[PDB]
């Protein structure tokens, strides 16, 4: 009943600016201290800085001099972070945290926002190449089989792979994204009996909404 | 010939209370020195920091209730060293009121010690030495019993203690020493 | 700065059992006017914001709880699981608000034990579709194994190589609480070309001696 509301999730391009904000749908922007934290992937948390809505007085940390910006509309109830000159070290996930003033000298950051993710690449929407990943010829037996499907060079983030339009669910796993150029490579892995491949059919189905993109790939033993 | 200067604390531990009780001592000490040659001047401290009024400020309006009401606390942590500098700094500069040859005091009102501060007395103290600035401490409440934060307040104050420290139980006993301070500030 | 430090970074984790997470600042948190520890623990779950759930180093947040303790003093503290449940599997970061800059533990990631686990290595050589492209991946899956840690080599024709390579881990898996992670070597077809061996080597707890996978370019 309450918490900080923050705004949606931005595509920029290197050296833009980008413009965050957090309102909170429960108290006065007055009665706090508004904090923001960045979190890049596997990181761990780093403190932006902080303002006093009140008085418009703000603190950061010397890192973020001249990169970060936080600002505040009492009148809309709502606080702001400004990042400038974005470069990829940019693209995080940014969350806002109230510190409260209980009747002490300071606190910690109770309240948190759900946060915002930044990205920051000079791509262009890109589809992706589907490519089958089927064993060599002389790659032996036992009773399961390992297969992929390699989701190469598309931009943005999220790509979708099922494997017999969700039939196959067991035995797979899509491994996260990675940036190979300023694009995305994905692979994913399904495992099924010795029995039902090649004889049955096992196909991987990858979607890529922001191109408009749905390719099958049905995986076919190796040529040879 | 006198010039002066607050230097209040107004971190979170402040009770909104004990902050106004501190607001209407302030405000009665400067009632008590209608002086025409008496100027003040007033700095709120916590992690932040905000001149309410300069000695040109005042000069322009010497009404204390007037200049003492809207004051709002800033509420956080005590950074009591940095404070000191900005007052030494800001207050005690001729572009706001400050008064060459008239006799700089400081008069500090706290209710804790200073921590997270990125300076130290060490770095204040000798500079308001320099500009002669005669410095008297209120010790407020229970963090000032330690043998340790009593050196605090000794270091904070002119030296020597005994004729520039005060210590008061709580903001209530502000009003108790309201007179032994007017016997202060004279010259 | 303080620098906050955290250990362990990974923690295997059984339900029911204790567990114990230590965070120790580089400066004094205790302050001497409030006898108070200016020392928080936040716990973030998975694809979650995180969240308050200890505050003055051992005061538990509203709707924290009994399990959860955080103990300590000045330098020195403590967060302390009695009895985890499944829900506790998370990130506890510690952080210190005594002076500006705040600053952040790297965290203590809590996973669930399970029995150890040799990775299944899978090589595949590059798809005749890809080859039509121009470049040329070779990947090499490394599945299903347990603990989290784990090396790849790429040998081509027996030089190591090193440019080209690019590696993800999943997440412990929900069901069978293994890890899995994939290494893809990426040249053009030119490159590809011109070597015949292409091996992936997994090193991991489970052998002294390597797992080896390899394929041959004029093997049909
Ligand atoms: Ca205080």
């Amino acid at each position: 009943q309450v918490q900080l509301q923050q705004s949606g999730a931005e595509l920029v391009k290197p050296g833009a600016s980008v413009k965050l904000s957090c309102t909170p749908s429960g108290f006065n922007i007055k009665d706090i201290y508004m904090q923001w934290v960045k979190q890049r992937p596997e990181q761990g948390l780093e403190w932006i800085g902080r303002i006093d809505p009140a008085n418009d007085k703000t603190k950061y940390d010397p890192k973020f001099q001249g990169k970060a910006t936080i600002t505040a509309d009492t009148s809309s109830n709502t606080a702001y972070l400004q990042l400038s000159s974005l470069t990829s070290e940019d693209t995080a996930v940014y969350y806002c945290a109230s510190e409260g003033h209980y009747g002490y000298d300071g606190y910690a950051m109770d309240y948190w926002g759900q946060g915002t993710t930044v990205t920051v690449s000079s791509a262009k929407t890109t589809p992706p190449s589907v490519y089958p990943l089927a064993p060599g010829s002389a790659a032996q037996t036992n009773s399961m089989v390992t297969l992929g499907c390699l989701v190469k060079g598309y931009f943005p983030e999220p790509v979708t792979v099922t494997w017999n339009s969700g039939s196959l669910s067991s035995g797979v796993h899509t491994f996260p994204a990675v940036l190979q150029s300023d694009l995305y490579t994905l692979s994913s892995s399904v495992t099924v009996p010795s029995s039902p491949r090649p004889s049955e059919t096992v196909t991987c189905n990858v979607a890529h909404p922001a191109s408009s993109t749905k390719v099958d790939k049905k995986i076919v033993p190796r040529d040879c | 010939d006198s010039d002066i200067a607050f230097l209040i604390d107004g971190s979170g531990s402040i009770i909104p209370h004990d902050f106004r009780r501190m607001k209407e001592f302030v405000s009665t000490v400067m009632e008590q020195l209608k002086k025409s040659k008496t100027l003040f001047s007033l700095m709120q401290y916590s992690e932040e920091f905000r001149i309410h009024f300069t000695f040109k400020e005042f000069q322009n309006n010497p009404n204390p209730r007037s200049l003492v009401k809207p004051i709002t606390q800033l509420l956080g942590r005590t950074h009591t060293a940095t404070g000191i500098r900005k007052v030494v700094r800001e207050l005690f500069n001729i572009t706001n009121g400050a008064r060459k040859n008239a006799f700089k005091i400081l008069v500090v009102i706290t209710d804790g010690e200073k921590f997270g501060d990125p300076l130290g007395y060490e770095d204040v103290i000798p500079e308001a030495d320099r500009e002669g600035v005669i410095r008297y401490v209120i010790g407020v409440g229970d963090a000032f019993r330690s043998e340790k934060s009593r050196q605090e307040l000794n270091t904070i104050a002119s030296k020597p203690p005994r004729d520039h420290v005060f210590q008061v139980n709580n903001f209530e006993a502000l009003k108790t020493i309201q007179n032994q301070l007017r016997e202060k500030g004279f010259a | 700065d303080i620098e906050m430090t955290q250990s362990p970074s990974s923690l295997g984790v059984s339900v029911g059992e204790k567990v114990t997470m230590s965070c120790k600042s580089s400066q004094n948190l205790l302050y001497s006017s409030n006898q108070k520890n200016y020392l928080a623990w936040y716990q973030q779950k998975p694809g979650q914001s995180p969240k308050l759930l200890i505050y003055w180093a051992s005061t538990r947040e509203s709707g924290v709880p009994d399990r959860f303790t955080g103990t300590g003093s000045g330098t020195d503290f403590t967060l302390t699981i009695s009895s985890v449940k499944a829900e506790d599997l998370a990130v506890y970061y510690c952080q210190q608000y005594y002076s500006y800059p705040l600053t952040f533990g790297a965290g203590t990631k809590l996973e669930l034990k399970r029995a150890d686990a040799a990775p299944t290595v899978s090589i595949f050589p590059p798809s005749s579709e890809q080859l039509t492209s121009g470049g040329a991946s070779v990947v090499c899956f490394l599945n299903n194994f347990y603990p989290k840690d784990i090396n790849v080599k790429w040998k081509i024709d027996g030089s190591e190589r090193q440019n080209g390579v690019l590696n993800s881990w999943t997440d412990q898996d929900s069901k069978d609480s293994t890890y899995s992670m994939s290494s893809t070597l990426t040249l053009t077809k030119d490159e590809y070309e011109r070597h015949n061996s292409y091996t992936c080597e997994a090193t991991h707890k489970t052998s002294t001696s390597p797992i080896v996978k390899s394929f041959n370019r004029n093997e049909c």
